[PDB]
Formats: C-alpha cells, structure tokens, sequence
C-alpha cells in the first residue's frame, strides 16, 4: 500500500523513463546506457567481470555484450512498464529472480551497488528526474529480482 | 521509509497554514512554542542558545533567531519538490549544527516530538503521520552528520 | 417512439468530454466501462452489458448507392454539383466482426471547359463497427480520400469529408443521401 | 471545552475573516444570521421595533444588521490582543449598561452566528473555538462579571 | 528609515513577486544570472557554492538561502526591535569576510530590475529603493 | 406487464434531464438561481432560510422541496476506479445511508450517518472493507459528504453530487480532507429497495 | 413532448458561416448571403425557403413580447428590475418569407416602490441570419434607449437581451429573457 | 445625480478597498491607517484634538484610541460595503450623522479636510487607485455623514 | 461635476470615431471646423493665433497648430483611464494657457460649445451629454488654473 | 527626405506598436527605462519631471507627452507641407535650450530596439531609420 | 574532449530551443540582434548580407544559413568521425579569410545567453559551454 | 510557376518523416541512398566529390558531407514559409555550386529523379507529385544562374 510503490510514484517513473525512447534509435541508447551501467558496476566490483565473462564483457562494444546490454536494460524496461499491474510485474520479476539464481557468483551486494549506480546515472540522461519516486520503485524491483538466492 | 509525493503535497499545504502571513509575529510564537516544548523535555539543550540570549525571551536578538530557525525549516519544506537541491542544503544544514558543540542526535529527535505536539494545536487538519514521516527523513540526514 | 427517443439520447452522448475515448468505446450505460474500438467485437465479451454482441445489425450493406450533394469543395478543380457513391462488394472476415471491407466506385459527372467528362474511379475501403465511419482509401495516387461518419441507420444520410488521407485535412464536404 | 487564550483567538480571528467577507456576501451573511436569531426567539423582534425589526429585508434593518456585525468585527479582530480588545469590550459595555439584556437572546444570537459561519466556511472551522470566543465577546457586552 | 506604508507596500509586492516553491528558484536564478553576467568578478567568492554553474544544485541551494534571508529582512523591517536585531545579526556574517562594498549596490540594482519585470508598472520603485537600501547598508 | 416497463413519460424525463445536464452557471458559486420570472442570484444559506428567501419563491414551490425523492436510507453502489492512492485493484463501493437527522421540517441541510463498504480481494478470498461515516447533504449543493468516524482505518472520505439529472444517480469521488484532492472516480446508482 | 425536446435541443454547436450568411434550411448545409432574401423567388437551389418553418406566421408574428430581469451595470442603483421588450408592429407583405422591419416598446420598472415604469418606443428590424432583434429609440427623444436580443439558443422563446445606448450600442444593462 | 456615483464607480471602489484586507492582520492595518488618518487631521486642524480627547487621542498607540481608530475606519468600511444598496447605505449613514450631531465641536470644515486627507492617503497603500471613482463616492459618504451636523 | 465611468467609456469610444482617421486630413478639418465656430461666436479670440498665422488658413504653420490642438485633446481623452497622470498633464495644459496672454476663462467655455455643435455633425451616435459632462470636467481644471 | 511608401509603412507600424491607452504608457516606460540604464547622464535634465523614478506619475506624464509629439511628427511625415512645418516648429522648442546632440542618436537607437520587439521580424528597420532619423535631425 | 552524455544533452536541448520553421528565424534574429548591439564592429564583414538591417530578407537568409551549420556541427558532434571531418571542413571555409578570434568568443557568449532564455533553468550550461566551445575553436 | 501552398504544407510534413530524429544515422543513409542513385545513373558526377573522399564511403570526411547536403536541403524546406529569405538563400545556394567547376544543369535534374525514387521507399504516404513540383521550383533556381 503506502509502503510499497504508489500509483503516483510509478506513474511518474513511467513518464520520466519515456523521455528516453522518443527517438527511433533506442538501440544505440539502451546499449550505450546499459553498457555504461554494467561497466561502472565492474569498475566498483570486479568479481563481476567474471560473471559477465560469458557475454564477452571484456569487449564492451563487442556485439556479444551489446546484445546483453540490451537484454538487461530491456528487462528493466519490462519491469517499469508493468509497474501498473502488481500481479504481472510480480510474476515478471520472480522470473528474473530465477534467471539470476542459477547464475552463481551473483550476490545481493551486487544489486545494492547497481542500484546506487542506476540512481546516479538516470538523472544524467533525464532532465526531469524525481529521485524520491524512482528510488522507491527501483528498490522494489531490484529487491524482488535478487530475492531468489 | 520514503516520502510519497502525495505526502509532500500534504505538507506543502500544511505549511502554508503555519507560515502564511508575511508577519514575523505568527511564525515566531509557533517556533517559540515549539522550543518551549523542547526545553521542558530536554532542559539541557536550553544552555546551547545563550549565544542568542535565550535568557531574554523578548530580546529580539533571540526572536530573530527563532525566525531564522523557522525560515530554515520553511526553506526545507519549500525544497521538497527539488530533491537534488534539498539533498545538498540538507547536508549544509547538518554541517551548521555539527560545528555547534553540544548538539546531540537526541535533541533533534526531541524537537521532532516538539512540532508533532505543537502544530496539531496551531492548525486543524494536520496529518501528524505524514508530517512525522517526512520530518524524520529530514532530521535523520541533518543529525546524522553530527555524530 | 424508441428510435426517436434513442436519437435524442445520441445528441446528448455527443455533448461533453467524453466518457470513453475517441478510440475507446463506451459500453454503457448504467455503469460505464471503456473498451477499445479495436477491442469489441472480438467475440469475447467485453461487456457485462453485452453491447459488443447485441447490436444486431451491421450498418453496412451492399449494393447501396449514395448521392452526395456538394456544399464546400476546396478540393477538386471542377467542384462538382454532385457525386455518386456506388458500393460494388462488401465482405466481413469470419473472425472479425469489427471491420467490414468494401469495394466502391466513385462516379462523377463533370463538365469540363472543353468537353464533358465522366468518371468512375474505384477504391477500396472499410467500415468500422463502432465508429459507423467508413473510410474510402483513395482511389487516386493522389491520396485524396473520402471519410464519411454515420449517424448510421438514421440517417443513411452521412456527411462525407474528402481529405488528404495522410494529413486528415478536410477540404471537401458533401452530404450523402442513400438512393433508394 | 477549549480554553480561551491566544491561539483559539487567532483561529477565530482568521476564520471570521473568511466568513465575514464583503459586499453582498456580507449583506447576506448578516441577513442569514438575524433570520436565524429571530427564528429562535421571535420575542426579541420587539427590541428592534425602532429599526424595522418587523421586516428583516427593510433597508433600515439591513443597515442595522450590517452595523452590528461591524462591532462584532472590531471585537473579534482586536480580540486576541488584550490591550485593544479590552477597549472595544469596554466600549460595548457602555452601549449596553443602563439596560438589562437578558442572556437568553445573546445565547440565540451566538447560535445563529455559529450556524451561519459554519454554513459559510464549509469545512475549515473549529466550533469550540468560536463558541469560546463569541462567548468571551458577549460576556464583555453583558458585563455580568 | 522606511515609512510604514513604504514598507507594507514592499512587504506586499515582495509576496507577489517572490512567489512560492519553484517559482522562487526561478526568480533566484534569473537574478543571479543577470548579476554575474554584469560583473563576473563575483564568481570568485561564490567558489564554495559552485558559482561557475548557477544552474547547479549546489548554487541553487545557495541562491535560495539568500533570497530567504532577504525575505526575513523584508518581513523584519516593520517592527523595529526585530529589524535592528536581524540587521545587526547580518552585519556580523559579513564584516568578518572581506567584501566589496559596491557588490551590494549591484545586487540591489538587479533585484529592482527583476522585480520590475515581475511586478510590471505597479512596481513601487520608490518604496523599494528607499526600503531595500536600508537593508543593504546595515548588512554592509 | 410489458407496458408498465416502458413508461414513455419516464423515458422522456430521462432525456429531459439528460439534456438539461448538457445545457454552466451564470451565477456565482454558492449562489442560488431563481426561477423563470426574474433572473437573480441569492446567497445559498440565506436563500434556504426554510422560510421564503424570495418573493416568488422558487423554493416554496412544492416540486423542488419534495422530501421523498431526496430522502435518504437509500443504498448506492457502483464501480470505484482508482488513480490508485489505494494499493488495490478496481472494485465496487456500496454507500448506504444509516441514519438522517434534521429538524422536523428541515429542508436545507440533512445530517446523516452511513456505511461505506467495498468488495476487494486480499490474499485469500473476497473480503469487505466497511467503515462507518458521518456527514451531511446540501440541498442546494446537491452534494452528499461522508467522512469517516473514529476508526483506526480512517478510510478516506467519499463525496457525491446529485445532478446526474436522475435523482437516483450520483457522481462521487474518494478524497482526503486535508488534501481535498480526488483519489478516485465513483458513479453510483440507487439500488431498488425491493 | 418529444417534439418539444428535439426543439429545445436543436435550438442550442457552431454553424459554418462567418457573419451575415445563413444556411439553407434543408438537407444541404450550403451557405448563402443573408441579403438575397427575398428574390421573391427561391434564392436557393434547395428551395428550403418555401417550407413553412421559414415563411412561418408565428415567427414573423407581431406582438410577441420578451421579458427578463434587467440588472444594470450602468444605471440602476436599485435592485434589478423587470425589462420587457414587446413588438408593436412589423411589416409584412404578402409573400414575404422573411424578416420584418418592425416597431416595439421597451419597458422597465422604476421601482417596486414607486410602482412606476419607463416606456420608450423603438424602431428596428430582425436579422434572420443574426437571429438577432435590433431596436433603437424611434426618435426625437434624443436620448432614447435601445436593445439587442439574440435568439440563438435556437429556441423561439428564449433570448439574451441587452439594453444598449443607441449611440455607441454600448451595454447599459443585461437581461436574459423569455417569451412573455 | 445617478450617474455620479455609479455602479461602475463604486464597484471599482469596493474592489480596490478590498486589496487591503487580503491578510488576516486587518486590525494592525485598520488601526495604523485610521490612526494616521485621524492624526494627520489633528495636525492640520487642532481644535480636533479636543474632540478626540474623550478617546485619549493624546496616546495614539493607546488602546483607548486604537479601539476608536477601528470603530471609525471600520465605519468607513460599512459605508463602502453598503454602496451597492442605496436605501441601506442611506440609513447606515444617516445613523452616522446622528452619532456626530450630538458631538458638539465637530463642524463641516472638518470632514472636508478629512476627505482631502483620505484622498491623499488611500493611494499610498493601494497600488491600484482610481481617484475619480473614489472622490465621487467618498464625497457622497462624507457629506451624508455630516449633513446633520 | 463628477462624471461617471460609463460616460468616460462612452466618450473613449465616440472619439475613436472622429479621431479615427490615421493622419492628418480628417482630424484637421474637424478641429478647424471647431475653431471656425469659436471665432464666429467669440471673434475676439481670433487675434490670439496670429502667432501661428491664422490669416493663412492653409498655411501649414497653422494647420500643424490645429493638429497639435487636436492631438492635445486626443492625449487627454486617451488618459481618462489613468486618472493620476491625467490630473497632472491636465494642470500642465493649464499652465501652457495661463502664460498665453489674452486667453479668457470664457473662450474655453466657448470652444466647449463649439465641439458640442460640430462633433454631432461629423459622426452619428454622439452622446452629446456624456461628452459635455466629461469635457467640462476637463475644461474646468484647464481654465481654472489661470485664475 | 523619405519615400512616400517608406512613410506609410512607418505610419502604419507605429499604429500597431504604439497602441492605445495603457498599452502606451507601458511602451513609453519600457523605452525610457532602457534609455536611462544605458546612459544615466540623462536623468539630469529630466529633473523637473522626476526622472529618478520613471515609474512615478510625474515622469509617466512626461513620457506620454513625448511619445505623443513623436506621434504627431510621424503622422506629420506623410504629407510634406505639414511635416516640414511641424519639424520646423519642433526645432525651435529645442535650439533655445542646449542639449547634447548625441542624446537623440541614443533615443533613436532604443526607439528602434523597442519597436523591434513590439513588431517582430516584420519591423521595417530600413523605413524607420530613414524616416525617424529625419525627425530627429530636425529637432536637434 | 566532451562526454557522450554532455553531447546528447546538447543535441537534445538544441532541438527544443532551435525549433522548426519560423520559430527558427525568430531565434536567429533575436541572437544576431543581441550580438550586434553588443559589438557593432561586426556589422562590417556582414556587409555582403545587409548586416545593417538584420530584419531584411538578405540578412535573414544568412542568419538561417548560419544556424543551420551550427545545427550540423551539433548533430555531427556526438559521433567523432563525422565531427572531426565536419570541423575540419569548417576550418577551411574560415582560414582563408580574416575573422577575429574574439568574435566567436562573443557569438558563443550570446548563443548561450539566448538558449538560456529559451530553455530556462533546465539549460545545461556546463554541457553546452564544454561542447559548443569545441565547435568554435575548430572552425576558428 | 509558383508552388501551391497546400503542396508546400504537404512537403513540410513529408520531410519531417525522412529528416526525422536529430540523429545523423538516418538522414545519412537516406541522402547516401539518394546519391548512390545519382551515381548509378550519371556516373560522371561521382568524380566531383573526390574533394570529400567519396572513395572512402565510411570516411566521415564524406559522411559529414552527406549530412551538410541533407541539412542544406532541410534548411530549404524549413524556409518554404518565409519565401523572401528562401529566395535569397536559394540564390546563395546556386553560387556555391556555380563556383564548383564541373556541376551541370543536368546533374541536378538527375538528383531530383534520385529523391523521387528513394523517398517513396523510406517512408509511406509520399506525395511524389507534390514533392516533385516544389523540388523542381527549388532546383530550377539553384541551377538557374549557372546556366
């Protein structure tokens, strides 16, 4: 209810997250942004580089990774776009939990960090950003995704 | 936890009832009434304001102080819509109290109780909870710096 | 008495910022509910009410001829007095109620300066269920197309706007009457 | 009940500002109040025989009404600061002393004011507060201390 | 000092002009921009509050803090005991640091220029000049 | 039997009201518009003296004053679509008037208590959130305001307006007192008593 | 009853025409200049004119009176009083589908108290296109007052009258009127 | 006659006089203003000081006078607020006449002056002032108040 | 006397009909026609304008004058909504005539009659009374000064 | 002199720009403000008409009187015989007093700047410069 | 250099500010006016494109051509291979001819001033300064 | 002859679909695809762009060029509402090609055909005729001096 992620709250997030996909070259953006986001993660926590090894994170611009950049960044999209349908969003995220559960090496502390990074990044590409609303929602998402251990 | 946007709106209004008039007079009596409740409960803190002459209630050297406090709060609330700036001035507000030797993390939790007991008396339709919630988020960040 | 009163209801339904969307269809009625124009007539029921399935009759028959009387023509050079609209064929997909596809011949009797010219340009088009709005995709390369929105039964009379299909700029209005 | 003192005054003083209003709202506000008063104690109409109390809509009375609220204004507006209030009350005290004016009517007139004010302010209005202050003001006029 | 009316007039106009919430930040920003473009020498002491980028939150905060104090003084002024005190309090926060005297004369120039736009022709220049001036001198 | 179901004289009335609903105020708010003869504005409280506001009087004529239609004790149901101040999915609300005091007469104002229920799903089966409310009806306002009593729930206040143009039907909204925002849209209809 | 609804409703949406053009009554929208009435003959193609709703008796009919409560911006210190603009004579000939050019009287109470009342005689016409009644003081008064009443609810009965100053046509007072 | 003092005229006055009571501290204003108005009167015509002696005009800030300041200033309010109801206003003012008739010492020339003062004062507190409208109305008021003397 | 705001509005319009032509031709003929009526009634005044060469009607030295007079009137009317300024320039307009030796209080009352006889002929729908009223208030203050 | 069209153009544009009633005072004010801020040396001769406070009624009056004269000259322009006369008349009211010739060059600079804002891109700078210039020299 | 974000930010804001069709001419005009009033020395080289009358079509054309090029550079900007090329291309069109160095520093000053108005407080001064600067030097 | 206003509007829109985002990527591929059609038909012209290095398609020295061309066209279209300015820049655009030795009146009629074959493929709802009409008016004048 109050605790979790308000209608207005996400209605906001959703609106602000859309400022991004106004131009058809979403790929170039999603990639570049997701690329940077993951990079800046491996920067602060290297034990990550080995996890993303499978997707050739070594080559940031390498298609292998660029594709990945999308998948993840695009997953975040899914999460955000289902914010207005808790049961669905729930299911959608639970599924993401399982996709991370079987990937050993990935620990909670990783998400906590990725969250802080994401929160410092968004406001750099979006002129209109409501830190409070976002933090509220991103938390709920990141948590439910890593919930499965 | 966090602050909802609705809550911000609630406050952005609740405040417009205490602040409202251009006059010092009102805001003064309120902020004062707030401190009087802080001192009646945490009498130790009283001493901290000898610099502004609390021994002379109607001094003016002190009244002006009260106002500054009031206005400092006003400034906070009137920033709740600009997060990023609030987050910075909120820090700056901490530093101004960390360098004030004698200010405990407690005294703050104490002035918080103060408002929650005063405000509900100076105006009706006070969402004590909503206030409490966002006031704590504000205090936490202020105080914490100090210890 | 029914139609006469129902007709009045319509006039009212038109006033106001509308319950449903332009796109969306208002089920009714006692309790409103908004569903997509695409959305009815799925064959699943949208409506408690059951609108998506009770309106027994398809506005769109076949074979009908409609005579349009001009009244505002920026659009053509000649501006014609009239403009006949003959419906050749009409078929609905077995799965789709909502949209009925049409094939129409737009006939025209103009007088040119030099001689007299006659025309019967053929064009495809559909009629949408809820809208009562038939869109006749432009006969022409030019992409002047016709868009007539019904009252529907009442009246088979419909205002026909000639527009730039892409723009949806209106540049010609004709009042079309069903020829019996 | 509520204590009288500073705050409850500020509240009434403020709310009164909204309820009193001006122009026609006023000419009515008063109208409504008196109608409510006389409806309660028709007996009292006899006192305003001098200012056409028989017809609440007669200019003479309209004036009277608008003139009465006037004092009430001064009262409430000054009221919370003691120095001034003191004066207004004292002033009233005089316009009343010499007469005896039974407490039955004042009661009705208060009720009237309250009901109308409440009708005018919609939602933001503290009853106890007004009751307390209208009282303090009336006491100052009856001067049965 | 002021007159009694000459104050109320300002106290009142300040209300409409300054405004509430965001409307203020906008005011502050517009103000400081015009000031710094006219005399870039000021970007110096504002080094602590990122004066190079006035659009930054760091400076934005500052901007607000400033206007707020101005609000106080303006509110103060009518009642002498509070003003005399408030002014004295401001003088201290200034005397210690070295500053340019003329900077304030500049600040004032613009504050009026801006209020001029905000308020329009109704703007009682006279009242403000006579009144805000008194606030500057005490500070300086 | 079929004939009793379609009253023409009824249907026509639906259209009249339906249309009158389309046909703003000239007057100023919380003012009362007189009848055909003149055209004048009157302040609300004053106009519903309970005694005639005006000469004519608009009020005095029996058609408006008529208690019965107005009279509470009705149950109103309908769907409450949320902006989602409340966590919970869309649903139905059921406002039912518990009690209603006035004077004996007493037209203007009708003080009343009522019961507000919703039928919403928790984890597990269908539940029903009921809170008790107190409020008033403003003859002129064509408004019914229902505030919560002292409940720990303190579920937010409902507000309904008349002019649907049916009497039966009303347009409501859930709102907070303090905020006096609109949290949700709710269109109710009086359920048949039998 | 229904008839009265369709009416009340119909009287009240735009018409295409820019000023001093009116549409032909019938099925076609088409807009012709106000003036051309009458040829004597059907200006219109449609001949919508010839239809009774245009040439009607009642419409033209003299000695229709409209009243409302006049609330003077200007003059009336006192409490807004009853205004009554009533038609005293208006030229027909035989054929004439059209608008009368007419004479009326404007009367408004001094007071309730006084029980007195001003009665100025007026001259003027009625604009078909405008739906507007335009009257001015006949003369010779040199100050006389005049009055403008707009039809267009679409209704007959009802009009938005405004007492003006025959000079500048400046609104001395306004009163929403009904017939009587 | 009528035309002088018009509906529009006073509709204006009324509107402009309201710019004043926007804030709840009307008392502080009404007093200060009325105080000044009476003071500036005694300044130009001293034989007044003796009339207002009864209300301790000697102590401008003295409650005795402050109260008075209100009563008068507040009476002017009444006058203005009844401008749109001649019969009422009339009665309201006639009453004021009598309240001044039995106060010997008060002569017409006093009002004429007070009027000039009031006219020079209003425009100092009201940014929007229409001298023409006001003078027209203030005249009618001041006159009717002193006519009976 | 005083005049009424409505009347001002009436005139502020009536004028827009005489003024209205953009430039000189029209306004000239009117202001001239006004003076011709002043001179036919108070022939004396004629002499006063030898400075502008009235003996040469089409002079231009004189035509320009007429315009200045016209425009000076225009300026007045177009000030009726800004009272305070009007009240000042109205004075300034007096002083410009007090220093003009030979200008009587009468000549003014005379030119007033002039307009009241001319205007009603150059345009229809002229509220002679309304004009007269506000024109007098304007003249009185202009003339008055000189004495 | 100027071209017969180059005048009508100004005569016309002046209409839209200048305006009527209050719209004018606003113009006048905006104009003089920009002028005085650029060259405060002018507040000197405007001492008689409270040039220190341009928002004052005293100055406001002046402001208007000025623009009015400008109106005359401009509507004067179109017909040469009247302009030549009017201009000559203005020259006299100036020659006597001493002025600095450059002040007018300034006045013109702004009058154009302002009309620029009011009229937009349609503003026929050429026409005005060529035309208003001819009015300034005459006075000087 | 610049940052990839610091570009996208400008690329984006340029969109809203510049605009489309007439909205642009208006921008260009407003820009050049402010520039020429500040440094009339520039009316010199703009002699070919009637720089005396910026409202003229001749200049108007120019104005646009300019802004357009600025659009290109900005649009080039993000992706290095195109920028490096575009910049080199601009350098040539300039080197041949005399221009002052400081003129561009001026142009930039205003371009930012104007975008400031258009965009408001959101205007990312930092990003622009860092970014448009790079475009000036290269051509320079 | 002169171009119809409706047609201009048609194009002023059709273009907004090809120009599209502020991105180079898109506009590039289109303008390129246009030239490739010019070269496949009038191969001679190819040589003219060695200055920008057409031999290195992905060069960037060339890509930038393509953009300039694109933008130059954009500038034209976005001027169709300001006639007078268009008429001038349109000339200036000619002079920039007259001084480019080797540019025939033909190559232009050729690039015109190019768009008319490309555009109808990059976007739907392309009024080829309307485009053709106003594009010719633009080209004619650009050549126009040149020959």
């Amino acid at each position: 209810h109050e605790h979790c992620c308000s209608e207005e709250d996400h209605r906001i997030v959703q609106k602000q997250w859309d400022i991004l996909w106004r131009d058809t070259e979403s790929s170039k953006i999603k990639i570049g942004f997701g690329r940077l986001l993951l990079t800046k993660l491996a920067k602060d926590i290297p034990e990550v580089n080995d996890l993303f090894k499978r997707v050739d994170i070594e080559h940031a611009e390498g298609p292998k990774f660029s594709a990945h950049a999308l998948r993840i960044l695009n997953g975040l999209d899914l999460a955000i776009n289902l914010l207005d349908d808790p049961p669905a969003l729930d299911a959608a995220l639970d599924h993401l939990a399982h996709q991370h559960e079987v990937r050993e090496g990935v620990q909670k502390a990783h998400f906590k960090k990725f969250g802080e990074i994401l929160a410092t990044g968004l406001p750099q590409v979006l002129d209109d950003y409501d830190a409070l609303a976002w933090k509220s929602c991103l938390k709920g998402i990141l948590t439910k995704i890593s919930s499965r251990l | 936890d966090c602050c909802s946007y609705e809550d911000r709106r609630e406050i952005r209004h609740i405040w417009d009832d205490v602040w409202s008039s251009s006059f010092t007079d009102r805001r003064v009596a309120i902020v004062r009434a707030v401190f009087d409740d802080l001192f009646k409960h945490y009498p130790t803190s009283k001493a901290l304001f000898e610099r502004v002459k609390i021994d002379e209630p109607e001094s003016g050297e002190f009244k002006s102080h009260l106002v500054r406090v009031a206005n400092g709060l006003k400034l906070l609330i009137n920033l709740l819509d600009d997060t990023l700036v609030l987050q910075s001035h909120l820090g700056h507000l901490a530093d101004q109290h960390i360098q004030r030797k004698g200010v405990t993390k407690e005294y703050f939790r104490g002035i918080g109780e103060a408002f929650a007991r005063v405000l509900p008396q100076v105006l009706s339709c006070f969402n004590v909870d909503a206030w409490n919630r966002c006031f704590h988020r504000l205090v936490a960040r202020i105080a914490k710096d100090l210890p | 008495r029914i139609r006469k009163a129902g007709s009045l209801r319509h006039r009212v339904e038109e006033l106001e910022d509308p319950s449903c969307d332009e796109h969306e269809h208002q089920c009714g009625g006692d309790d409103p509910q908004c569903i997509s124009k695409l959305f009815v007539c799925d064959g699943h029921n949208d409506c408690r009410n059951g609108e998506d399935e009770k309106d027994c009759t398809l506005p769109t028959k076949a074979g009908d001829k409609f005579i349009g009387d001009v009244c505002f023509d920026h659009c053509t050079k000649r501006r014609p007095e009239h403009m006949t609209l003959a419906f050749e064929s009409s078929s609905i997909a077995a799965f789709f109620t909502p949209i009925a596809d049409l094939h129409v011949h737009i006939e025209i009797e103009s007088e040119t300066d030099e001689d007299e010219s006659e025309v019967s340009m053929p064009a495809d088009g559909e009629y949408s269920f809820a809208d009562h709005r038939l869109t006749i995709h432009p006969p022409e390369e030019d992409g002047l197309g016709l868009v007539g929105e019904f009252d529907g039964y009442n009246f088979d009379r419909f205002v026909g706007h000639i527009v730039h299909e892409l723009s949806e700029e209106v540049c010609a209005e004709f009042i079309f009457h069903r020829k019996k | 009940k509520k204590q009288c003192g500073v705050l409850e005054g500020l509240k009434v003083k403020s709310e009164w500002g909204r309820a009193y209003g001006s122009g026609h709202d006023r000419e009515a506000f008063s109208q409504a109040i008196w109608r409510a008063t006389f409806a309660q104690v028709p007996e009292s109409r006899s006192l305003f025989k001098r200012v056409h109390g028989d017809d609440t809509s007669h200019p003479a009375f309209i004036a009277h009404a608008d003139r009465v609220l006037g004092g009430l204004d001064i009262a409430i507006s000054t009221l919370d600061q003691p120095a001034t209030l003191k004066e207004e009350l004292d002033h009233l005290q005089v316009q009343h002393e010499g007469r005896k004016i039974p407490d039955n009517y004042f009661d009705a007139f208060k009720t009237a004011i309250l009901h109308v004010v409440a009708a005018q302010l919609g939602r933001c209005y503290d009853r106890e507060a007004w009751d307390a202050c209208i009282d303090h003001i009336e006491d100052g006029i009856k001067g049965h201390h | 000092e002021c007159l009694v009316t000459e104050s109320l007039k300002v106290k009142l106009q300040w209300a409409s002009a300054f405004g509430h919430a965001h409307e203020r930040v906008a005011f502050g920003l517009e103000l400081w921009r015009d000031i710094i473009d006219d005399h870039p020498e000021i970007k110096a002491p504002f080094s602590r509050v990122r004066g190079d980028n006035i659009y930054s939150p760091e400076f934005g905060a500052h901007s607000q803090r400033v206007l707020s104090g101005l609000d106080i003084t303006i509110s103060m002024l009518d009642t002498p005991d509070m003003l005399a005190a408030q002014l004295a309090h401001l003088k201290v926060q200034h005397v210690e640091r070295n500053l340019k005297p003329e900077f304030f004369d500049i600040f004032l120039k613009h504050l009026l220029h801006v209020l001029g736009d905000r308020l329009g022709t109704h703007f009682d220049f006279g009242a403000w000049h006579d009144c805000v001036d008194q606030i500057i001198d005490g500070i300086k | 039997d079929e004939a009793e179901k379609i009253d023409p004289e009824h249907f026509v009335s639906e259209i009249d009201a339906r249309v009158t609903k389309i046909e703003g105020t000239h007057c100023e708010k919380r003012t009362f518009q007189c009848g055909g003869n003149e055209q004048e504005c009157i302040s609300d409280l004053l106009v519903c003296d309970g005694h005639k506001d005006c000469h004519n009087a608009h009020d005095e004529d029996p058609d408006v004053c008529d208690t019965s239609v107005v009279k509470a004790g009705n149950v109103f149901s309908g769907t409450s679509t949320w902006h989602g101040c409340l966590a919970r999915e869309d649903h139905v609300t059921r406002i039912t008037i518990t009690a209603s005091k006035r004077r004996k007469f007493f037209t203007a104002r009708i003080w009343l208590r009522a019961l507000v229920e919703s039928e919403l799903e928790r984890h597990g089966e269908n539940v029903t959130s009921s809170f008790n409310a107190k409020g008033y009806y403003n003859f002129a306002s064509r408004r019914l305001i229902l505030l919560p009593t002292d409940d720990h729930d303190d579920h937010l206040a409902v507000v309904c307006s008349f002019n649907r143009g049916d009497n039966e039907r009303a347009e409501c909204h859930r709102v907070t007192e303090a905020t006096l925002h609109q949290c949700a849209d709710l269109f109710v209809t009086l359920e048949e008593h039998d | 009853t229904i008839r009265q609804l369709k009416a009340r409703i119909s009287n009240l949406e735009e018409h295409h025409c820019d000023e001093h053009e009116s549409e032909c009554r019938g099925d076609v929208p088409e807009c012709i200049h106000d003036l051309l009435f009458c040829d004597g003959e059907k200006d219109c193609r449609d001949g919508s004119d010839e239809d009774p709703e245009t040439c009607s008796l009642n419409i033209t009919h003299v000695g229709s009176s409209y009243t409302g409560l006049a609330t003077w911006t200007s003059c009336e210190d006192l409490n807004p009083d009853h205004a009554i603009v009533t038609i005293t004579a208006a030229h027909r000939k035989s054929f004439f589908p059209n608008r009368v050019w007419l004479r009326a009287t404007l009367s408004y109470e001094l007071d309730e108290h006084d029980h007195t009342v001003s009665t100025t005689q007026l001259r003027g016409f009625y604009n078909f296109g405008k739906r507007e009644l335009l009257l001015a003081p006949l003369k010779g008064q040199s100050e006389g007052y005049g009055v403008i009443c707009d039809f267009n609810l679409g209704d007959d009965d009802h009009a938005d009258c405004k007492i003006v100053v025959p000079s500048s046509l400046f609104v001395c007072a306004h009163f929403n009127a009904q017939r009587y």
